[PDB]
Parts: structure tokens; C-alpha cells; sequence
């Protein structure tokens, strides 16, 4: 039944008495379900440490990962560009997945076509897929560039990406001088952010590679900027603020800040900014160039110095104080471009609120995940403040990593009961704080579930999720957050403080039990 | 009603596309008779998508794992191959349940079995025959276990079917091999067909030689009913208020004894015909059970299909029938009394895969709310069979829409509301036209029912009559 | 009993077993306690329609107000103007509570100076404190302008501040060229915001006053612009932003946010930033003044229109969309200068937030209290969000503001169920909160514990607070935010949205009761 | 050291003032001698503030309301006057109390009689008896209101003694009238002594003719100590757990019934000796019960007290109380053992009003720390004559500190750690110096006693080793 002034959606609608004794009824008749004191068993015991042993000896499965397939990325990359389509040479249900895992995220209008490979194609191959597709999409969505990847499909048929665009050019499905970049991106390797790495170098060979005669290094007075996958747009912005405060020529390649921020003024932009092709043709002629995450940007990397001639800074990422002041001097001793006092001004802000903060942020422990760039950036801050980072999971970071951010934990002593996974699921880390609880978990909305499997122990064994990172589901409007420089380690110290006040507010809200603690201020 | 003036339109927006796109895509395109029955000779569908044109289907393992199987709460479903497909698949749709997640339900989890380089290079039969062995040692409470396939299963020379027989004498477990392949068929309906086919082949005669469960004649079975926003439980509860047993429901909130369990109902209900009509005519086949379809999107559809479901039953049946019409209809008139003039007038055009378009239409004009134009992402000429005399006459239709055909339609036509999957949610935001995400409802729900009416009736009139619509003009431009 | 690895602070050590026989030992002996049965009938009693009709029958007695008085106004006003110390005439407790208070908000030190006057001055008046605290202040702090406020005690003696000020210049204790802008703010009339409107309209006047025949209209191309009482420095800052984004020429009378906001980089600053003495000397030149809050700026409007003959606009607060859109319309007529491509990106973008969170923001019924102007404001926003604010408190508001605010109500569909209380305190919102129930509350701190009493009387019965206004002592940095503009329409819904489903997440965290709504994506 | 050092220095920073103040704040400032039992021939206190020179100084409703009365927790006290003075000393001193909010307990509300101008003009009697008609009107539970007079009261000529004897006698309530107006004394102490005073006139000897309550040769109340963060709290275990019971507590968490039953007790011990030494002398005077101070800041301050006070009762008490030490021995050694070496050889600079700067210097010895300068706002010469001879010699000594003198103090000296109040440690914050609060123990503790003393190291570890203060100056310059 519903009441007409005051509608029940499915909660708490559900909650009736009548709804109540239908699943009731429902249950004990024919869902044959376990009994409850045996769930209930079975609960406790994969809260315990001999499950978390029988869940580290995996060795096939993978319950729950934290990481994506390499076209995801590539398209992210590819979204960065001018009036330049993404296009998936593949099944067209990944990109349909691709369209609305961006969605979701960002919530906004994310563009990418497929080519609709079927069981015709499993034994002929995509050639006549990739000509209609590409004249297709030329005539209707009328785009500037054409970047291409792939899907699992292709790969493992191994088509051939050069030579297809090389027949529809020479047939004249598409003109001859009409830029179309291609680049292999098998989702049985790497993970998402290599995916936009092999995007980025294959654009960057494709504009570059055959006109290298005429470059001079330095000649344009710029420094290029390789942020890589980042779902943040106030990162673009406060990279674009940082550089030009200090007055230093820069050039931002694959930029998609614009084209996933268009306002709402009665028109849809399918296109919007992004790196013109020109920037990408001139971008040889530059000082340097910085990758902003290098630890999944090492093939473009190799590209950048091998031809482009460019000594690459080995730079971290500028999240969290010493690193973002790392990243600015390296900036002025690049460009000779001093550092102005308003940036000063900003770091004396973010240290008096390290200050103000530290009382009520030291010892916190804290379990956290991500890609590899943004976590050991983020445990470079934990450290910063005076935190405890205990559980680090990366499911697709590597040794190499593992050794740098081991390396990181040994220089802090508040690195002392840190631990590192690597190749590690969502599972492992929630037999990890059952096993050995955090205060907090710090990562995207996959974490939610945890939270609530610790609520099923105990209100005392609970661990809140703090959501930073990529994906967020369950939040609006956290993609236009920062979490780079200055600005981001302000909003991301702000918002942990805040959370740790929240949860202490929360405990301590218990009338004439617990509430003679629950100060007005803190 | 401007019949020529739809067809101009078509042309118009046809004239942008290559010589063989447009000579497809002229045949998705028509223009409503509600006097025709034969929609072949007007509409074609079930064809693939031309490259390149940004179509908004999906593939065969979501039309399997992420419609038919996932929902199954008690069973632990692995997506086998890379990692992307049940990662983008995860808690996606909203197919409610009710259990202990990690425990005994595992809806909202992603099993997969993860390939990299090697796996794809020497195969991964033992690597899937490990992983079901962890399974079974780390999730002691599952009832059964799906193998759902991606696209390199397929490719390379994997015999899932074979290790599925082997570890499931093995370990005495239900083990479901699914060649739901994403290259197979064009759109999600092929992957309704295969999970139907693995459905009769491995779970359903179970209890063939068993007959312990008690029968009565008031035995029915609801059939293509995903309890999207609780919407299945909204029908169920109606059933039962009918004086009916409702012993299984497929497939959300479902469980496999409820599946295995169905060959012993009297009457199957099918809610979805496209992603079921399968399995049901296999039932009637095999079985001799009956199956009709039926219709709980607002009160006029809902009251039919129950007085019709009475109708198949005794007379005691029919009088609880009309004490259930009689005991909700005032609410459903106060609900129609608060909100059809604020929606009274209004036009919509809705773009839905498969039964959603012709299956809601009822609900507006309860509203008093005209539908001009209704397109299917993957449906066949049966559906538009139905659709036809579902419509009105001189409306738009359209089969696998392209993203350009359907903005350029939007333009012209200029609806008041648009009822669509995500992927077209912010892009007519933007337009300045309210939206309403048919597929997970805008997280809302259920609209089933009576009591789903309510829902359905108060979030149009939200969006519909949004202050926010006015203010996408600056003033001083 | 304390384990030397974790260390428990007040919560929850006392809820160990020993401590707990302590207390309740120590109550059935010596507290004479009530029976409990006896408090929860009172508190049950306390939640009721009747209780509430006595309560709102109060006439003499006050329970948790929500305004300060006038002198901490004045301090606020002072501390906007450039290396000025802050002057309160009267007893130093003022002066330290005020310090204390505005220290716990900002959380950055907050300089004024008392006379410290005692009976003795109780008797015969403050002349010689006066004197003497001039002439310390100036030889100690070395403030290039003092302003000097008084506190009730001056003001019940009849302290002539005039007259003081001039026999301390004429008998050396100052230089007769130091500026000395004095204002009585007596605390038994009007609120902060009026010690705010009376500080600054003594200033102006010690300014311009004498110096009016020179002046001409509109001869300096700039627009004045006064902010009132304001304790968001991002508020300061969205506006300078938006008249130099504009290309406005402008004058930001009353400017403390560098003060502060000043950087902890090893020395203190006790002046930073502020209005020039200059800026205020050629304030008549100006094409116009502005008014961010004109319902506590009226004595300011009425010297601005009469002495420097501007014709002052009749703008409401820039808070949300329409009214942020009519001051810039206002300032574009008003400078000759049109509105640049980027705000009209701003606005289109606040706009796609809205579309994109309307859903969950509908039918949303919320209390709220704070100052006159900011609580006009932010009932507008939340009319235009499609909100309904039900209990709207401003205890120092008056009659013709409670027309307005009724005006703007009756104009829109979504304040039916709006009433508008005026000279009520907390204890009315508290009754208001538990006879109609609201989903949120919007203010101060002061209002958690109004949560606390709703979460006493049951969980479906609480009712979260969100914490916008001023004074926030329970959460860190959250001064740093912006309410005006489109920046701080965008902070204020992202805000709401992320509330409303913070607490939808917590409804359906239980697993297998509510956990069927506990959706990934929302 | 450097005893000459630091006279010189004194001299340097007094030069800046005026004639007059700066012949003045000569005689507040000193070098430590701890030979000299006579502060006054070494260091003047308790005068009145110089003008403009920015005073850390409160008035004597901070002392009255905001100290001594506002702890009281099943008591009502009405701030008579305007609304600022009970706005900002709402809720800002953690005194800890357990309780119904609203109910029985009023701590932490403002309850306020908000005069405008009218009552400025006319007087606010009838105001406040219609405001007391009005509090018993919705707050039943109350056992007794406080009217504490604010500066207007005393500059019109109001008379509240009347109005509250009248209301007394008329509701059968205990009503105390108390004059702490702001502009009296010179500080917070006049407050305490008001306070003390109408404690002792309306409220201790209302059970001077009872004799019902059943009395033990081990009847002590604690007196001064207000239950910061649970300070009291974590006293009272200490002294129940040596055989003792306690049957008062003044006043943090105290009751007017606790406070009636004093004068029934067999000895007062004494925290705070600046608050409550009056009405500790004046029961001694009236009903003979001894009083003697003690001191729970630190291990060894905390094991010396309470020897001293079993001192005071028989041989199974002794016992008890060697027990006591025995067992709470090993927790504070293994608290001296993590947190000494990370504190041994810093240097503190204090200043807290009266008591603290002298009480929370052992338990800085305990960790190994010297204070080289200590001070206070409100203090007399006998806290002072107290204060000598716990300090080293050569330490700096200053009362009623201006910001500036403190400021160039602690330039000079540069400190380690600082402890004061709020209106200093953003000051000190910005400078690079560790802060702590100690008025509030920086939102934490408790510190008194055993359990106190681990929070305490903790918190300065926490903030003396905090890396932040190694980050203020930026690498490029
Ligand atoms: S199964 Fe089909 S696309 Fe019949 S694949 Fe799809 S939960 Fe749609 S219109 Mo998402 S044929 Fe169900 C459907 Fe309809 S996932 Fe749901 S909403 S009624
Ligand atoms: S059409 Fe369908 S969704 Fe596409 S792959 Fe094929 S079954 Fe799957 Fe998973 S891993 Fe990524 S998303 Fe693909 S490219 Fe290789
Ligand atoms: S020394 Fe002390 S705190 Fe000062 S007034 Fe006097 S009793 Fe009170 Fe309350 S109202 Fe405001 S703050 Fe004062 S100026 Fe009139
Ligand atoms: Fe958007
Ligand atoms: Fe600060």
C-alpha cells in the first residue's frame, strides 16, 4: 500500500509488515535457504585470520579486483584530444561498457564508436569492418582525428591495425592525409592505465616519428606535460593555474578537461578543447617534457627520449608537499621561470593546516588502494602528516613499484607497520582489516561493501570508506575534486580531518552514555 | 496525423550517412499504423549494427551473465577471461535480493578468472578447474557455480564444457557452462537465448524424478521478472493477494531450487517474452505447462492481467481477484488525482531494448501522457508485432538507433520527456529536456504494481515539471 | 588502567567496567538523582505539540540563542582595513571572549586590545583609560589605524567616545594626524552584524566626510564593493575573482581575508592585507557602491546614498542562480563592461550539477537559521533546487525582512509548508524539529546537539545537521569554503546532494534487513 | 641560565612601552631565585592591566559563571544581561559531567534574559522573575537556579537579591543571586571569590540542622577540580581505590546535593588552591573539617599525595594505599620507558592563570623536560611563594603577560613546546614552535593521575616530534 502524500520508494517501502511476511513466507517455502545460525558460522569464520590464510593462497581466482582492461584508458587518452574520436576496432559491447563505466563516473556525455566485429570476423579478420567503420564515423560524427584501439577480440585474432588503415586509405574509404593514430591494447596485459600509455605513444610516434629532421630541442621555450589516466579535472586545472603563475610556457597534451565539463546551456558539444594537432606536431621542439605519473607511463617514456631527444625528469608525482615542491623547483630550473610568492604563500597555508590538524590526525591507521601513482603519492602524504599507513594494495602495480614504495616507508618511521600487496584483490584486503583493523579505508566505491561486511561484526569493528580515487558510483560531483599540489593536499587533509571528526561525533552521540565527550568544539 | 512529414524527417536525417549505411539503416526507420499487423513488411530488426555509427547495443555475455544469470543470488557466477567484463559489470543493474553477501548471496560480487599473456597462449582449463576448487574451499555455502564466457574463450581452443562435467562429478556441484561469447549474435538477445539453452540443458531437470514438493492448482511460476528496484516483489505480493502460490520467479531475487523447482507449477507467468518466451515454450514443450504473458505497468495493464491470470484459474480465484482490484483502486485514483493534470498533455519518446517500449506505454496514458516515438536497442519483429497495435497512429519507430539518428529525431519532434539507458541520460540534459533512465529506473523504485504506480507517476512528475528546465538560458544572452 | 601500546583518551576509557562502578556508585550515593523512568518521561513530554505550545509562549526567558552582539561585529568589520588594531572601550572579558571566539572559528590569531576599565572608571567614566590605551597601543602593537568600538558597560555609563578621542589628541597621548574612527555598538541593540554596519559606518564617515567637495562621481571608473559581516574568506575571494575575471575596476571595502589566512612559514604576521586608508579616501569617486548584504548594512546605505550620492542598487545577496545572475547583470549595467565567455561556462556548468543531482535533491524539507541575508540566500538556492525548507529561524531578524523572505517563499510552489520565525532561538527549533520533522538541519555548530536529542527520542527521528554559517568549531577548514557565486552555489548542492546520500547509505548498510537498496551507483 | 642574560633582556624588551607602563610591568616580570620564600620582595600579581597592551586577562563572570558555578550540572544558571556573555562562554571549557541534556542536566545550554534596550532603561526585575516563572515552567527536573550578573546589572542599580528571595519563597526553590559583573576585580579571581561567597551564603548550609546522611571516618571531598576531559574522574578511582569515598566533587560533574552534604565530610582535599581556598578556609572556620592540597600531575606528584593523605587516616588506609602504587607502578614505568628518551633535554615556556603553570611541572620532570620560564594571568603572591621553589634558578617569571613580552620572550629563549591558551597557539603555530593547550589539554586527555599521565606523554610526543615543524620553510628559499 502507499500513502499518496508521502510515497515509499523500495526503501523503506520493502520494510512493511505485508512485504515483511511475503519474503518471509518466500524464503521458507522454496528458496531452501541455510539456516541462519549456520550463515552466521560461516560469517564469523571469514572474519577470521585461518581464512585470511586460505584467501592469500589463491592462486586462480579473483574475487572482486580493483583494476580495468587497456582500452578502457586508451579511450580516456584519446579523449583528450581535439575534436578526435575514439574508436575501438573490436565487440561492440565493450565499448558499450567503456561508454557507461565513464558515465557513470563523470556523469557526462562520453563519445566512442566500434567497428562491430562478429563471428564473421573470428575467421576473416576486421579489414572490412575497419574501412566501413572508419568512413562511417567520418561522415556522420564529422571528427578532426580518429584514435583507434583495440579489444581482447582483435588481439587474440591478430589483426593487424597498420595495414587495415593502410587499405581503407589507399581504397579511399578515407582520405589519404587524414590523421588516424592506431594502437594495440590487449586487455590480458597491464590494466587500464596501460592502455592509455600505449595510446599516448602510439598518437605521439604517429605525429612525430617521420618528422624529426627539422626539431630543435628547446626551441619553442615550452615544457610538456604528460598527466596520464587521471579522473580528476581539478587536477588539469590546477596543473594549467600552477604553470601559469609561474609564468613558464607549457603544453598539456591530452587534455580532456573541457570536452567532460561542457556546461548545460540547451546544445550538446560532443567535442570541447583538447590538445590540437599542431601542439602534438610541435611538441618535439620543447625544453623537457614531464610525465606527471611515470610508473605507467614508461613506454612513452622510452618514445619521449629515445626520439623526441628529451631528458626526462625522474620526478614523483606532485601530490603532498615535499614531492609538489620537488615538481615546482624542477619546473624553475627547467624553464628558469622563479617561483612567485603566491605559490609560497599557498604552501605556508597548507603547512598551517598541517599544523592546525595534527593533534587530531597522528597515529591514524588506515588501509587504501588505487593505481600505483596516486597510491604511493597518497602514502608519501599519510606520511607527511604524521598518519600510519597499514594496508597498501595495488592490484596492478609491479616489483618495481613495490621496492619504491617500500623504499618510501622505510625513510618515515610511521611507515614502521606498513605492508605492501601487489596483485591483490578487494577480497584479500577485507580479510586484511578484519585481521588487522584500520581506523580508515581510503579508495573508490568498490570499497562501500567492505564497510558494510564490518558493520555485520560489530559497530566496534567498523571501518568507514573514504572515497578518493576512480571509480565513484555513490557520490555526485567528486570528479571535480583535487588531488594534486598544494590545493589537492589542502582538500584531501580537509577531508580526512573532517572524517575523523565525523566518526568521533558518531561514537559519541549517546545520551548519558557516551556523550560527555561530545565536545562543541574540536 | 503529419504522416508525410515523419517520413520527410527520416530522409533528412538519412541523408548524412555513406551509400551502404543508409540503404541499412532506411530499413530500422518507419512510421506507426496502428492497423498494421505484419511488422516485417515496414520494420527490420535482429541485424547487425553498421561499424561506426555508435550504436548503444551491448553483447552476448551481458545479455547472459549480467540479465539471466547474474541475479541468481545463491549460485557464484565467474566471468572467465580478462579482467574488464565483470569489473564494467558489477552491481550495474539493479536485480534486488535478499541474503547475506559473501555468505550466502553473491550478486554483487565479481568472480573472474582473470587471463593474462599465458593464459591466453597455453589455454586455461586447469587454471579454471583451480579456480573452482578455491571456490569451493573459500565459499563453502554456494548452491551451484556458472562459467560465463568472454570473447577469448571463443577464440581460443577452450572446452569449458568438458571441465564443467568433470569438477562438477568431482565434487557433486551444479557446474553451468555458459558460451556466452561477446562475438556471438549482434546485440543481448543471443545471449537471452544461449543462458536459456544452459538453462534447460543443466539445471532444470534436476527434479525431474523427484516428487517430494506438494503441488496445488494455484501453482505458478513468474518468468522474465529481474526485481529491478524490487519490482518482481511488488507483482509477487499481487499474486498472492489473488489467492495464487508463487513458487519460483526468474530470475531476480531468484534462487536454483526455485529454478529446478518451476517444472512442477501449473501456470508459467511471463513478464519479459523476449528474453524468456525460450524457456517457456521448452517448459510447455516438455512439460505441458501453460505460460501467458502479462502486464503490471500501471493500473488499467495491471488489472487486465489479473483479471485475465483469474480468468485461467476457478472462480474463487476471480472473486480474490476483484477484492484485490477493489482494495486498490482507491489509492491508484488518488495517485492519478494528485498527478495526470500536471502531466496531462505531455509527449515522450522512449528508447528501451527489447520489451521495456511497447510495455510501459499504458502507464503514461494512465497519466494522460501521449507516446510519439518508441524504439528498440535489440528486439525482434514479434516485438514490433505487439508494438504496433501497442502505438498510436503516425508515430515514430525505430530498431538499433544510432546516436545522430536519434538527437536529429529529438530536434525535430521536441518531447517534453525522454525515457533511455545512461549512455543518452546527459547528453539530453544537456539539450535542456528532462530524462529518465528507464534501465535502473534513476536508481528509484519499483514501478510495478499499484504500489510501483505511485513511484512511477510521482518521479515523472519530479522531473518533468523541474525548475531547473527554465534556467539553462543565461538572462543576458 | 592504561596498556602503554594503545593509550585511551577520555572516549572510551571511562567506558571501562571500573570507571563505570565509579559513576554509578558515585550517583546512588551523593547526585539525589531523578529515577530514569521519571527523565524519560520528561524528555518524552519535551518532545510533544504541547510542550512546544509553552515553549513558544516565552516572553523574558532565552535557551540557546543564535546571534553574539555588537562589538564582535565591530572587531570583525576592523580587522578588514590595512595594519589597523582593533579598539574596544570598555572591560577586558569582552575582548578576551571575543578573541577566544573568533580563534576557535578561524583558527588563526585574532589581535584586539582592550582599556580595561573597572569600577573605578565605573564611577567617574573612561577618560584616562583612554588616554592610556591609545597612547600604549600605538607605542606597542605600531597599528597605522585604530578603531575603537565600545562594550555595554561604556555604553550603560554614557561614555562620549568623540570627546575622548579629541582631549587624548589635543594633550599629546596621540599625533592629531593619527587616524582615530570610533562607533559605539552597544550590545543590548541589534546583533553582530549591526556592530558590523556600525563600525564600518564610522570609518566611512571619519574618511569621507569632511572631505566631500572635491569628489566626483564615477571619476575613478570603479565600483565599491561592501561586504558586511562575512566569515567565509572564499566569499572575499569568489568575488575579486568575478570582477577581475569581468575586467572590473573595484574596491573591496572591509577586506580581512589576508589577515586572515596568513602562512605559517616561522614568523607571525599581526597585520596582512586590508583596505587602504587611501582606497577609503577615494571611496566617493567611485561610479557606485555595492551591498553584498543589505538587510544589516541599512545605516551604511543611508550615509552612502546622503553623503556620497550613490545611487546604491537594490540587489539581494549573490547567493545561488537567479540572484548571482542579477548582480552580475547590475555590475555589467553598472561598469559598461559585458559578462565574459568564462562566467557564462560557470553558470552552464552549475546548471548541469543541478540537472544531474535534482533527482535526489527533490521533496527535501530542511530547517535552517543563520543571519538575515545568508539565510534568505540559501532559501532561494533551495527553492530553485526544488527543495522545501519548512522551518526557517533567524533569531536577529526583524519584521520587513520576514516579508521578504514570505514573498520569495509565496512566489515559488516549494515554500507552501514554509513558516518564518523571527526573534526564536534554538529550543523553538528544537520543538519545531520534533513536532514536524525535517529531513536535514542547516546552521551552526550549535545545532549538533539538537542531533544528539533527535537521535535520543530513536534513529527514524534524527535529524543530521550540515553544517553552513558561522560560528563551525566542531570541523576543520571548513571556513575556507564559499557560499556566494556559482562557486559557492556548486559547494552548497554538492554539499546537500553527498549528505542526503551519506545518510541513505547508513539507512541501508544492514545486511540482509536494508542492504537490498544499498546500491553501487546512485 | 645566564641570570644576567636575562635581566638584560628583560630590560631590552621593556623598553618599548610608555613611561608610565613601563615602570608598571617592571615589577611583573622576574628571575627565578629558589631561595626566595617571599615572592613579593621578587614579583608583584594580582593588580589591575594596563590599558591597550592586549591582556590574556577574563572578567569575574568567567570566573563566577564560566568556573565555579557553570559545572554544576542539575542547576540552571541564567546569564542576567545581554546575549553575548553567555553566547561565548557556552560550551567552551570541557567540564565533564554525566547526564540527560535538557532533562536533568543543563551544562552545556545558554540560558540568558537577552536585554534590549527597554531593559537597559526600565530596569529587567519583573523580566527576571517572568523569566524564572518561565524556566520552571519548562524545565521541571531542575533542583536549583543561579543568576549570575553581568556588567548592566551592576551599572543600573538592579536588584536581584530581592527578586530572588521572593521567587524562593514563593516556588520552594533555592535561587542564588551572584554579582560577578564583569568590571569588578581585575581578572577571574574576584569571580572565584564571588562565587565562593554566595556558595557559602545561599547554597552550603541548607542541611546544617539534617542528620539523616550516614557518615565513615573516610568521608573526603574534592574541591577545585573541575573535571576537565575527566580529570576528576580519573582522581576519584585513585582515592575510592585507597579505601576512601568521596562524597562531593567541586564541581566539574558536581550536584547541589553533593555540595549541601559537604560540610559532612572528614577532610577537604584540595586541588585547585586559587578557587576554592575561601570556601576551604570558611568550613574549617564553621564545622572544623581540615583541608589540605594535593597534586595528581605526574607520577611522583600523584604517589606524594597520596601517601600525604593516607597520612591523614589509619593503618589499613596506609596499606591500601601502598597497594595502589604497587599496582599502577608498572603502567606509568612502561609509559616513562617508551615516551623519556623522545622528550629528554626540551625546554617548556608556560603560562596558564593559577595553579597549573606550578602542578604540571613534575610531570614535565617525570618525562625528563626543564621549564625554563613559567607565569600566570591571575595569581597572587602565594602562588607565587608556592611557584619559587619548585622552579630552577635563573628561570624567567612574569605575571598577566602581554602578547608582545611573551612574544619576544619566547623569540629569545626559543623553547621547545609551549603551553597556553587559545589566544596564543596560532600565534606560536605560525612561529615553528610545538603548541599545546593547556586550559582544554588540546581536546584530550584526561591528565590527572596514572591513567592521565599516558595521555599526557602521548600528546606531547605527538606534537614535540611532529614532522610537520620540520616543513615551514620552504626549500627554495
Ligand atoms: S530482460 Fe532485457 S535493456 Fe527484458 S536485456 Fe535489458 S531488466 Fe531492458 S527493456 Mo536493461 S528485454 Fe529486462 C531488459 Fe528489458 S537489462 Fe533490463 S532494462 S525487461
Ligand atoms: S563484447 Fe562482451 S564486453 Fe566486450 S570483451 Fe566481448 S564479451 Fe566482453 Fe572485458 S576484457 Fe575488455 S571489456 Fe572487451 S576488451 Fe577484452
Ligand atoms: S567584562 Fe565579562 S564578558 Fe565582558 S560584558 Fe562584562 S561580564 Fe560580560 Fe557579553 S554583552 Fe558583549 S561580551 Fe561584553 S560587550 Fe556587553
Ligand atoms: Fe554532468
Ligand atoms: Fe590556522
Amino acid at each position: 500500500s502507499q500513502q499518496v502524500d508521502k510515497i515509499k520508494a523500495s526503501y523503506p517501502l520493502f520494510l512493511d509488515q505485508d512485504y515483511k511476511d511475503m519474503l518471509a513466507k518466500k524464503r521458507d517455502g522454496f528458496e531452501e535457504k541455510y539456516p541462519q545460525d549456520k550463515i552466521d558460522e560461516v560469517f564469523q569464520w571469514t572474519t577470521t585470520k585461518e581464512y585470511q590464510e586460505l584467501n592469500f593462497q589463491r592462486e586462480a581466482l579473483t574475487v572482486n579486483p580493483a583494476k580495468a582492461c587497456q582500452p578502457l584508458g586508451a579511450v580516456l587518452c584519446a579523449l583528450g584530444f581535439e575534436k578526435t574520436m575514439p574508436y575501438v576496432h573490436g565487440s561492440q559491447g565493450c565499448v558499450a561498457y567503456f561508454r557507461s563505466y565513464f558515465n557513470r563516473h563523470f556523469r557526462e556525455p562520453v563519445s566512442c564508436v566500434s567497428d562491430s566485429m562478429t563471428e564473421d570476423a573470428a575467421v576473416f579478420g576486421g579489414q572490412q569492418n575497419m574501412k566501413d567503420g572508419l568512413q562511417n564515423c567520418k561522415a556522420t560524427y564529422k571528427p578532426d582525428m580518429i584514435a583507434v584501439s583495440t579489444t581482447c577480440m582483435a588481439e587474440v585474432i591478430g589483426d593487424d591495425l597498420n595495414a587495415f588503415i593502410n587499405n581503407s586509405k589507399k581504397e579511399g574509404f578515407i582520405p589519404d592525409e587524414f590523421p588516424v593514430p592506431f594502437a594495440h591494447t590487449p586487455s590480458f596485459v597491464g590494466s587500464h592505465v596501460t592502455g592509455w600509455d600505449n595510446m599516448f605513444e602510439g598518437i605521439a610516434r604517429y605525429f612525430t616519428l617521420k618528422s624529426m629532421d627539422d626539431k630543435v630541442v628547446g626551441s619553442n621555450k615550452k615544457i610538456n606535460i604528460v598527466p596520464g589516466f587521471e579522473t580528476y579535472l581539478g587536477n588539469f586545472r590546477v596543473i594549467k593555474r600552477m604553470l601559469s603563475e609561474m609564468g613558464v610556457g607549457y603544453s598539456l597534451l591530452s587534455d580532456p578537461e573541457e570536452v567532460l565539463d561542457t556546461p548545460a546551456d540547451g546544445q550538446f558539444r560532443m567535442y570541447a578543447g583538447g590538445t590540437t594537432q599542431e601542439e602534438m606536431k610541435d611538441a618535439p621542439n620543447a625544453l623537457n617534457t614531464v610525465l606527471l605519473q611515470p610508473w605507467h607511463l614508461e613506454k612513452t617514456k622510452k618514445f619521449v627520449e629515445g626520439t623526441w631527444k628529451h631528458e626526462v625528469p625522474k620526478l614523483n608525482i606532485p601530490m603532498g608537499l615535499d614531492w609538489t615542491d620537488e615538481f615546482l623547483m624542477k619546473v624553475s630550473e627547467i624553464s628558469g621561470q622563479p617561483i612567485p610568492a603566491s605559490l609560497t604563500k599557498e604552501r605556508g597555508r597548507l603547512v598551517d593546516m598541517m599544523t592546525d590538524s595534527h593533534t587530531w590526525l597522528h597515529g591514524k591507521r588506515f588501509a587504501l588502494w588505487g593505481d600505483p601513482d596516486f597510491v604511493m603519492g597518497l602514502v608519501k602524504f599519510l606520511l607527511e602528516l604524521g598518519c600510519e599507513p597499514v594496508h597498501i594494495l595495488c592490484h596492478n602495480g609491479n616489483k618495481r613499484w613495490k621496492k619504491a614504495v617500500d623504499a618510501i616507508l622505510a625513510a618515515s618511521p610511521y611507515g614502521k607497520n606498513a605492508t605492501v600487496y601487489i596483485g591483490k584483490d578487494l577480497w584479500h584486503l577485507r580479510s586484511l582489516v578484519f585481521t588487522d583493523k584500520p581506523d580508515f579505508m581510503i579508495g573508490n566505491s568498490y570499497g562501500k561493501f567492505i564497510q558494510r561486511d564490518t558493520l555485520h561484526k560489530g559497530k566496534e569493528f567498523e571501518v568507514p570508506l573514504i572515497r578518493i580515487g576512480f571509480p565513484i558510483f555513490d557520490r555526485h560531483h567528486l570528479h571535480r575534486s583535487t588531488t594534486l599540489g598544494y590545493e589537492g593536499a589542502m582538500q584531501i587533509l580537509t577531508t580526512l580531518v573532517n572524517s575523523i571528526l565525523e566518526r568521533l561525533d558518531e561514537e559519541t552521540r549517546g545520551m548519558q552514555a557516551t556523550d560527555y565527550n561530545h565536545d562543541l568544539v574540536r | 496525423m503529419s504522416r508525410e512529414e515523419v517520413e520527410s524527417l527520416i530522409q533528412e536525417v538519412l541523408e548524412v550517412y555513406p551509400e551502404k549505411a543508409r540503404k541499412d539503416r532506411n530499413k530500422h526507420l518507419a512510421v506507426n499504423d496502428p492497423a498494421v499487423t505484419q511488422s516485417k513488411k515496414c520494420i527490420i530488426s535482429n541485424k547487425k549494427s553498421q561499424p561506426g555509427l555508435m550504436t548503444i547495443r551491448g553483447c552476448a555475455y551481458a545479455g547472459s551473465k549480467g540479465v539471466v544469470w547474474g541475479p541468481i543470488k545463491d549460485m557464484i557466477h565467474i566471468s572467465h577471461g580478462p579482467v574488464g567484463c565483470g569489473q564494467y559489470s558489477r552491481a550495474g543493474r539493479r536485480n534486488y535480493y535478499i541474503g547475506t553477501t559473501g555468505v550466502n548471496a553473491f550478486v554483487t560480487m565479481n568472480f573472474t578468472s582473470d587471463f593474462q599473456e599465458k593464459d591466453i597462449v597455453f589455454g586455461g582449463d586447469k587454471k579454471l578447474a583451480k579456480l573452482i576448487d578455491e571456490v569451493e574451499t573459500l565459499f563453502p555455502l554456494n548452491k551451484g557455480i556458472s562459467v560465463q564466457s568472454e570473447c577469448p574463450i571463443g577464440l581460443i581452443g577452450d572446452d569449458i564444457e568438458s571441465v564443467s562435467k568433470v569438477k562438477g562429478a568431482e565434487l557433486s556441484k551444479t557446474i553451468v557452462p555458459v558460451r556466452c561469447e561477446g562475438f556471438r549474435g549482434v546485440s543481448q538477445s543471443l545471449g537471452h537465448h544461449i543462458a536459456n539453452d544452459a538453462v534447460r540443458d543443466w539445471v532444470l531437470g534436476k527434479r525431474d524424478e523427484d516428487t517430494t514438493f506438494a503441488s496445488t492448482p494455484y501453482d505458478v511460476a513468474i518468468i522474465g521478472d529481474y526485481n529491478i528496484g524490487g519490482d518482481a516483489w511488488s507483482s509477487r505480493i499481487l499474486l498472492e493477494e489473488m489467492g495464487l502460490r508463487c513458487v519460483a520467479q526468474w530470475s531476480g531475487d531468484g534462487s536454483i531450487s526455485e529454478i529446478e523447482l518451476t517444472p512442477k507449477v501449473k501456470l508459467n507467468l511471463v513478464h519479459c517474452y523476449r528474453s524468456m518466451n525460450y524457456i517457456s515454450r521448452h517448459m510447455e514443450e516438455k512439460y505441458g505447462i501453460p505460460w501467458m504473458e502479462y502486464n503490471f505497468f500501471g493500473p488499467t495493464k495491471t488489472i487486465e492481467s489479473l483479471r485475465a491470470i483469474a480468468a485461467k484459474f476457478d472462480e474463487s480465484i476471480q472473486k480474490k481477484c476483484e477484492e484485490v482490484i477493489a482494495k486498490y483502486k482507491p489509492e491508484w485514483e488518488a495517485v492519478v488525482a494528485k498527478y495526470r493534470p500536471r502531466l496531462e498533455g505531455k509527449r515522450v519518446m522512449l528508447y528501451i531494448g527489447g520489451l521495456r517500449p511497447r510495455h510501459v506505454i499504458g502507464a503514461y496514458e494512465d497519466l494522460g501522457m501521449e507516446v510519439v516515438g518508441t524504439g528498440y536497442e535489440f528486439a525482434h519483429n514479434d516485438d514490433y508485432d505487439r508494438t504496433m497495435k501497442e502505438m498510436g497512429d503516425s508515430t515514430l519507430l525505430y530498431d538499433d538507433v544510432t546516436g545522430y539518428e536519434f538527437e536529429e529525431f529529438v530536434k525535430r519532434i521536441k518531447p517534453d520527456l525522454i525515457g533511455s539507458g545512461i549512455k543518452e541520460k546527459f547528453i539530453f540534459q544537456k539539450m535542456g529536456i528532462p530524462f529518465r533512465e528507464m534501465h535502473s529506473w534513476d536508481y528509484s523504485g519499483p514501478y510495478h504494481g499499484f504500489d510501483g504506480f505511485a513511484i512511477f507517476a510521482r518521479d515523472m512528475d519530479m522531473t518533468l515539471n523541474n525548475p531547473c528546465w527554465k534556467k539553462l538560458q543565461a538572462p543576458w544572452e
